[PDB]
């Protein structure tokens, strides 16, 4: 009964995803055609969480593909895995963004809205129960949230009723090589969190070190950087899809992990990476895994987490394994350094066992943190606002389009009110008179 | 002497070392206000009236007729700054406009919002107290104005969760400190129930959103 | 509690050395055993 | 202990003009404060105990936790102001065949349940100030067949304001009580 | 004729009911697919498979059991198993949505929206029973179905069956190790329930049979599986005397009227003492004195509390075996002359006894031995108020800043709930300290 | 001092079945003769 | 249970350890692909002592190997037995000391060692009980020498209840083999006394005659050279890997030969040295492979102990033998010439027996000695130094890099108290 639905906006959520269902299709044991050559049957059991059965044994996903350039999506269908995406998902505009923010809340306003909300119902209703969706997307391009807080306000309107999950990648800190770039940062906010509030924010750079000094991998493209998010998204939906000792979907993470209601940070990570030549020299063992997702080098969002407090800790493990060696994880870390798990919970982790582990790895987790070392990720966006707001010279390309300039200013006070909510719980002890 | 979540700090005897810091509870550097830019001007027609009852401001032109459009969100702005000669009259001024005149105090609300909470923002405990009696006072001295500012709770509200539980605990020894009010949480909860008393219904609901320690009164 | 004044008075009362270091009388056989079948510079 | 003290109609255990009013009262602050000042309709000091946790923070009129004081006068009558918030108070008595028992009286509680060792029951303040007269020998008497002998603890938990904490040999009428126990 | 039917609930509840089966299907000769075998025979019929098992015309047995739970892929663990046979497709209901360790989804959201049917399989569970002794209740006090779906299960048998013997297994929040955040939560608002429609409730913590199972049993990293062997192994000790004739039968209302001293205090502590390896249980002779001074010592109990912080009330121990009676006379009164094992002084007789004559029940795959004789022992201490003083400096730090209440309120409960919750728990460590001080 | 083993178990073995997680069975008991 | 962490810096130290991995490979019965092809099970028992192990069955060695540089060790990777080596444990930066102290321990050692020291916790962080360190490295290098000595000093601060061995070629007495070597060996003797308790000391120079008088092969390399030092570095710690009638460990063989704590500069030896054309010639019995032990010509240092008093002597042993036998004949060699054993200890020899002789030899002994004859080295060493740095020869390349000439002054204190407290006790 259980199931998502998978939606992908950008050739980011296109690149990404299609990298995440040929993921999917190899873990429950589908050809590019579409038919199961599996060698399990717990691999069949629970396929009515991401594929539909069509006539002919042929099963389909359930994602619907939204961008607003014809090209994008044309090399997700022709891609690997590439034709088990049923056409009518496949929802396209003729033309998109560039530029301007301004010019993306003052484009495409409500085209492509209705025609996707129609394959979103027809999807969502053809079923049994729905556990939720979720979304993949970038923060960035021509249009910011412009067409976003455009075509999705008319989406938004009833959408945070059930759960709706979002890998989203957040931008880099690297050089503004955008031109006119730090206008999109600003009016990019708005209901930044009040219509997800399970947002795994996954940047590149971070991406690019562990490709880098973890997998040392020396040639990594986009698609392998794909690949890690693919296991991070795979890792949150196991104990749904697949039997465990200690199981935990995703209400069961969210309730557990979300101790107040404006919580959009998840920073993922992947246990057991290791490189090709150090693989075979690897324990792979139950502490082996923990002292890898806990660490700072294996963190998919760019924060130090020792620059903050976890305020709470998900570790969903993969195999048939142990739990007690993450208490040890705070007992050390967190009692000598209390400012690296929040003192006012009593205990930080939720663990989870899904018995059937990952392809080819025997044992693996998928670590999502709430830590409040998050305020730097949107505060290097926040000195990338005030940086360029203030000229608006270049801005005479937004100056054509233009809309109200009140909305330019209240997004980023939707922004530092959440930066202070979590300066706050980072700074809040548990007897409240000493912080004064 | 070590870091975290590394291979060391892991042994059987270890010391170690936090984050550099929180940014909250602390005072914030001050920014020059287009209150004290426009005042060496000249636009103001107020006037510091030395009165023998303490300090008050002598309007020369009448406040009914100001243009608040342009004068509410300006004498908001000065809110953020300390020094005597300009601070008194964001404090003196926004109270003296605020119980003079109807109908107007409403289409100024939503551009007061961003002064509002600069002021706020600057984390001192002294322009704290000022902008919660102004709080206060907004809501009460007209007609139909809580209603206005429950869909502006997400913008004045989060730095009233920092310093909600900010008060003495002093169990039998009596204070005096209730003629001038410095207490922070006391005038935090004070506004709290004005906010909640005003607006109508589905008021609670938008301040227990984002300080969930308040008890919703008003049964 | 009943006491006397003539109990503050220092005790001056120091501990009588021990005896002397006992010398065993079958040292000197010891002595002769163990400097016996020793020599100088045989195997190297 | 207030043993050898006579016991007549009137005896109050806590009243917030004075020096120390919380002497043989025991303070327990836990994520709250305790203070004693604010004039709001009475032009006078009411000691305020308040935090965001009820059941945490607190005030225990016997301050040693071995030693009880022994009162028996029938009625409990407090003066306690309204916060619209969640206020919990205690009160623990001696009983004619010698068990320790204990009654609640709780603003969140919807019904009332009686076993052996704890009667808990709902209570609804008035809008403002107003004082409450638990009638123990009734309540003993009530709740189960017994007779009431002294009462042992009394107990006041956060989120009210507090003045003249006492007991009286019966109920008064508004008249007859003496200027001292006035409301205003 | 003497019976009583199991009931199953949560993640928690399903997998100790499972571990639990096959020890009872083993103990007796039913195999898997239900059928007792033609060829072989485990012994004397006597019809003992009644309290737990149900007999047929075809010559099935049927166990009285329903495993009720919101989640779906862990009773289809045992729709897909080897004892599939065993139970009806209709016993085993499953909801479509887990509460998601939220104590309010499991009571008020989905909870409504499955209880109908579950009382409605008790009822026709019961109605072909004669002579029903009561229920056994399995959960934890940390899950969501576990607490909240099982808080109210006992509001709707408590008025459909009256006063009836309703046992109660659960499993408590460790100090330390807890897969949950929420669980302070779930476990402060499930005794508010258990507290008034519980008749007793076993106390049996993860912590100690993990430190139990390395320790005495000598394995390293131990699982939920050998867990739900050592919780099913007491069980079936508990109903021992319901099946297997012996020199002291003791009945579960004699558990209830010797155990239990006051209608709050019925939270008793599990210890099963010959709990040892099969590489060093055969060597030295496990005489009924060391196994009865197993159960007093502080590490073999089921719950992380020694008693030395407290003060017995009430101990009663379940012999099986070639146990006599003057031995275990002999066993207790040696037991009574040591000053450090405290005993109240308004229980001079403390001790009820039960002696059973059936062995303990090999499992093949399990890290167990066979024993000539055992024992489970059920004390009665203060000691358990520091167990629940920690649950609630543990609510405490957490709900002063309202953390997860929104995910409480906003599900069909108020927030004078969690106040009126941590009230009986703040009653419930006065109420063992006013059975603890000595009389004057 | 001690008549048998329950009693060795039993006395200043300095482990709190509260407060001692994940133990050996060496330093389950902790007698006061052993530290000083 | 009591397992040691390999440590090597280095050329030497990387050419010493590639043989070193040979032959406990090759006594564990590991493959060069790190499989478990043995033959007993007391070979895979204490395999923990040496082998870490990882997924599939293979033997991982806990060895870490430190250099400041990659374009060489095709000795080792691309040798027979380079590939048991996991490729994390290699560490290396951009520029190499090239045989100056200075560079190795102040400039290009100051990066390197954050490096080191964080694999080497990791090594150190998967054990059930760490019984201690050991270093194989040169002493008149650049990064055996200087590197070597400061990652010595990190660990001692870090680890200060652990054993560090240091398995170190001190310089040769007639040919040198760099030019700067008394400088380096100056430099890092001075902070090997307080930082080590059980140093070992090699002369190639001994090396070279110990292969020709006693082995008789004509053409020699550092193959068989380095396999000399390989099976010292083995047999001193098969105590702790294999079983005997009464047996040792690295704690026992230095609790029982360090009197004093600035004296642990020893000597090793290896009794059974034969030929092919000698093995019909010699019996292989105690008398005869404890003559040879003792033997002066036999010792792998250059330096004889007739000229002084040995303080301490140990052997470890092999085979199945009687203790009699051997517990006799160390006394009979020990009381047939009493000016080479201090008066002042009546009992110099400690014994060490195991079970399990090494493939190839039916019986084997390991000696280690302790004696004040090791001043000699000390003693030349410190008029190396006095030639060279009393005339600010090749000073320039040292004050350079940030060190002053003080640190050389309390390297001369630090080395003529050493040798003065050895010619102390070696007058009873
Ligand atoms: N002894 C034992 N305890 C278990 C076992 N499985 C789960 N638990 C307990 O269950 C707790 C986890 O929460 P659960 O009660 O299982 O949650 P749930 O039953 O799935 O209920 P929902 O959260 O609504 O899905 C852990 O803290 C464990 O103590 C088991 O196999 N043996
Ligand atoms: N990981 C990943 N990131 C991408 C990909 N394409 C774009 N990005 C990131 O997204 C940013 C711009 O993409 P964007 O313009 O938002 O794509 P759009 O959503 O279609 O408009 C760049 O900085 C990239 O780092 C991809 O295929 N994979
Ligand atoms: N026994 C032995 N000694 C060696 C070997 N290789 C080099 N050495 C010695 O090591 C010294 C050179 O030091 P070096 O390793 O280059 O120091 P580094 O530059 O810091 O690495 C020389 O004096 C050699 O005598 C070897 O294979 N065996
Ligand atoms: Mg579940």
């Amino acid at each position: 009964m259980r199931e998502i639905v998978h939606l992908q906006a950008g050739q980011c959520g296109n690149q990404i995803g299609a990298k995440f269902w040929e993921v999917i299709s190899d873990e429950h044991g589908i050809d590019p055609t579409g038919t199961y050559h599996g060698d399990s049957d717990l691999q069949l059991e629970r396929i009515n969480v991401y594929y539909n059965e069509a006539t002919g044994g042929k099963y389909v996903p359930r994602a619907v593909l939204v961008d607003l350039e014809p090209g994008t999506m044309d090399s997700v269908r022709s891609g690997p895995f590439g034709q088990i995406f049923r056409p009518d998902n496949f929802v396209f505009g003729q033309s998109g963004a560039g530029n301007n923010w301004a010019k993306g809340h003052y484009t495409e306003g409500a085209e492509l809205v209705d025609s996707v909300l129609d394959v979103v119902r027809k999807e969502a209703e053809s079923c049994d129960c729905l556990q939720g969706f979720q979304l993949t997307h970038s923060l960035g391009g021509g249009t910011g949230s412009g067409m976003g807080t455009l075509l999705i306000s008319k989406i938004r309107e009833e959408y945070p009723d059930r759960i709706m999950n979002t890998f989203s990648v957040v931008p880099s800190p690297k050089v503004s090589d955008t031109v006119v770039e730090p206008y999109n940062a600003t009016l990019s906010v708005h209901q930044l969190v009040e219509n997800t509030d399970e947002t795994y924010c996954i940047d590149n750079e971070a991406l690019y070190d562990i490709c880098f000094r973890t997998l040392k991998l020396t040639t990594p493209t986009y698609g392998d950087l794909n690949h890690l998010v693919s296991a991070t998204m795979s890792g949150v939906t196991t104990c749904l899809r697949f039997p465990g000792q200690l199981n935990a979907d995703l209400r069961k993470l969210a309730v557990n992990m979300v101790p107040f209601p404006r919580l959009h940070f998840f920073m993922p990570g992947f246990a057991p990476l290791t490189s090709r030549g150090s693989q075979q020299y690897r324990a792979l063992t139950v502490p082996e895994l923990t002292q890898q997702m806990f660490d700072a080098k294996n963190m998919m969002a760019a924060c130090d987490p020792r620059h903050g407090r976890y305020l709470t800790v998900a570790a969903v493990f993969r195999g048939r394994m142990s739990m007690k060696e993450v208490d040890e994880q705070m007992l050390n870390v967190q009692n000598k350094n209390s400012s690296y798990f929040v003192e006012w919970i009593p205990n930080n982790v939720k663990t989870a066992v899904c018995d059937i582990p990952p392809r080819g790895l025997k044992m693996s987790a998928t670590f999502i943190g709430n830590s409040t070392a998050i305020q730097e990720l949107f505060k290097r966006i926040s000195e990338q606002f005030t940086a360029m707001f203030r000229r608006k010279a270049f801005l005479h390309w937004y100056t054509g389009e233009g809309m109200d300039e009140m909305e330019f200013t209240e997004a980023e006070s939707n922004m530092n009110d959440l930066v202070s909510e979590y300066q706050q719980y980072q700074d809040a002890t548990a007897e409240e008179e000493g912080e004064f | 002497v070590s870091e975290g979540f590394t291979v060391k700090a892991m042994m059987k005897n270890s010391v170690v070392r936090g984050p550099p810091s929180a940014g909250a509870f602390k005072e914030r550097p001050t920014k020059p206000t287009a209150f004290r830019k426009f005042y060496e001007r000249g636009d103001f027609p107020i006037a510091l009236e030395h009165d023998s009852k303490g300090n008050k401001i002598a309007w020369k032109v009448e406040i009914e007729k100001l243009d608040y459009h342009h004068y509410l969100p300006l004498f908001f702005d000065g809110l953020c700054e300390m020094t005597f000669p300009y601070e008194f009259f964001a404090r003196q001024g926004i109270h003296d406009m605020l119980e003079h005149g109807g109908n107007k105090i409403l289409p100024v609300i939503p551009q007061l919002i961003i002064p509002i909470k600069n002021a706020l923002n600057l984390r001192n405990r002294q322009v704290i107290c000022v902008t919660l009696k102004v709080l206060q006072h907004l809501v009460v001295s007209a007609e139909m104005v809580g209603e206005a500012l429950v869909p502006y709770y997400r913008q004045i509200l989060p730095i009233l969760n920092i310093f909600k539980n900010k008060n003495v605990n002093s169990g039998d020894g009596i204070d005096y400190s209730q003629q001038k009010r410095e207490n922070i949480g006391d005038l935090i909860q004070e506004t709290l129930e004005a906010f909640e008393r005003y607006g109508g219904e589905d008021a609670f609901i938008n301040i227990k959103y984002m300080v969930p320690t308040y008890e919703s009164c008003l049964l | 509690p009943s006491e006397s004044i003539y109990n503050l008075i220092p005790s001056d009362w120091k501990e009588p050395p021990q005896p002397p270091r006992y010398v065993s009388i079958f040292k000197a056989t010891v002595k002769d055993d163990m400097q016996k079948f020793k020599t100088a510079m045989k195997t190297m | 202990m207030f043993k050898n003290t006579f016991q007549s109609g009137f005896l109050s255990i806590l009243y917030s003009i004075g020096s120390k009013p919380l002497q043989i009262w025991d303070k327990k602050v836990r994520n709250g404060h305790i203070k004693r000042i604010t004039d709001n309709d009475i032009q006078s000091l009411v000691l305020e105990i308040e935090g965001t946790n009820v059941s945490t923070t607190y005030i225990t009129c016997p301050a040693d936790p071995k030693k009880t004081l022994g009162i028996k006068l029938p009625f409990l009558v407090m003066i306690i102001k309204n916060l619209k918030k969640y206020f919990t108070f205690e009160v623990q008595v001696l009983d004619d065949k010698n068990v320790r028992r204990r009654f609640r009286a709780s603003n969140y509680q919807s019904t009332t349940r009686v076993k052996p060792f704890i009667c808990t029951m709902p209570m609804r303040l008035d809008d403002g100030w107003n004082q409450i007269q638990f009638n123990l020998s009734d309540f003993t008497r009530r709740a189960y067949g017994t007779n009431y002998i002294e009462t042992l603890r009394v107990q006041i938990h956060a989120n009210c304001r507090i003045r003249r904490v006492y007991f009286s040999d019966r109920l008064y009428s508004e008249d007859e009580l003496p200027a001292e126990f006035k409301l205003y | 004729m003497r019976e009583c039917i199991s009931v199953h609930v949560g993640q928690a509840g399903v997998q100790i009911g499972n571990a639990c089966w096959e020890l009872y299907c083993l103990e007796h000769g039913i195999q898997p697919d239900g059928q007792m075998p033609s060829d072989k025979t485990i012994g004397g019929g006597d019809d003992s498979f009644n309290t737990f098992f149900s007999e047929t015309g075809a010559g099935k047995h049927v166990p009285r059991a329903v495993f009720v739970d919101l989640e779906p892929t862990v009773i289809d663990e045992v729709r897909t198993g080897t004892y599939r046979q065993l139970f009806h497709p209709e016993q085993l209901i499953t909801g479509k949505e887990d509460a998601a360790n939220n104590y309010a989804r499991g009571h008020y959201t989905i909870g409504k929206e499955l209880i109908d049917l579950v009382l409605d399989r008790i009822r026709k569970l019961a109605d072909q029973c004669t002579g029903l002794q009561g229920f056994l209740i399995f959960h934890s006090f940390g899950g969501g179905t576990g607490s909240g779906f099982t808080s109210l299960l006992m509001e709707r048998l408590s008025v459909d069956y009256g006063k009836k013997s309703k046992l109660e297994f659960s499993i408590y929040p460790a100090p330390q190790v807890s897969t949950a955040v929420v669980e302070p939560y779930n476990s402060i608002l499930t005794t508010h329930t258990t507290l008034e429609h519980s008749d007793c409730a076993f106390m049996v913590d993860n912590e100690a049979i993990y430190d139990i199972c390395r320790r005495n049993l000598d394995i390293e990293r131990p699982t939920y599986t050998n867990l739900n062997r050592l919780i099913g192994q007491i069980v079936s000790s508990i109903t021992a005397s319901l099946r297997f004739d012996g020199a002291l039968n003791v009945d579960l209302t004699e558990f209830q009227t010797n155990l239990v001293p006051y209608p709050r205090i019925h939270f008793p502590l599990a210890t099963y003492a010959p709990v040892i390896s099969a590489e060093k249980a055969y060597h030295e002779q496990l005489s009924v004195a060391e196994i009865t001074n197993a159960c007093f010592e502080p590490a073999n109990q089921m719950v992380k509390c020694d008693p030395r912080h407290g003060k017995y009330m009430a101990c009663c121990l379940l012999y099986r075996g070639d146990v006599v009676p003057k031995d275990v006379n002999a066993a207790i009164a040696t037991i009574k002359t040591k000053r450090t094992i405290q005993f109240v002084d308004w229980c001079p007789t403390g001790f009820k006894v039960g002696i059973n004559y059936q062995p303990p029940t090999v499992v093949p795959g399990g890290d167990l031995a066979k024993v000539q004789r055992a024992v489970c022992m059920l004390s009665n201490t203060t000691a358990i108020a520091e167990a629940w003083a920690r649950l609630d400096h543990k609510f405490d730090l957490m709900y002063a800043k309202r953390a997860f209440v929104h995910w409480y309120v906003g599900e069909g409960m108020e927030e004078g709930e969690f106040s009126e919750a941590r009230e009986d728990m703040a009653a419930l460590e006065k109420d063992y300290e006013e059975v603890g001080m000595d009389s004057v | 001092e001690i008549p048998k083993d329950d009693l060795d178990f039993r006395l200043a073995a300095l482990y709190n079945h509260h407060t001692g997680t994940f133990k050996n069975k060496s330093e389950i008991l902790t007698h006061q003769e052993t530290i000083q």
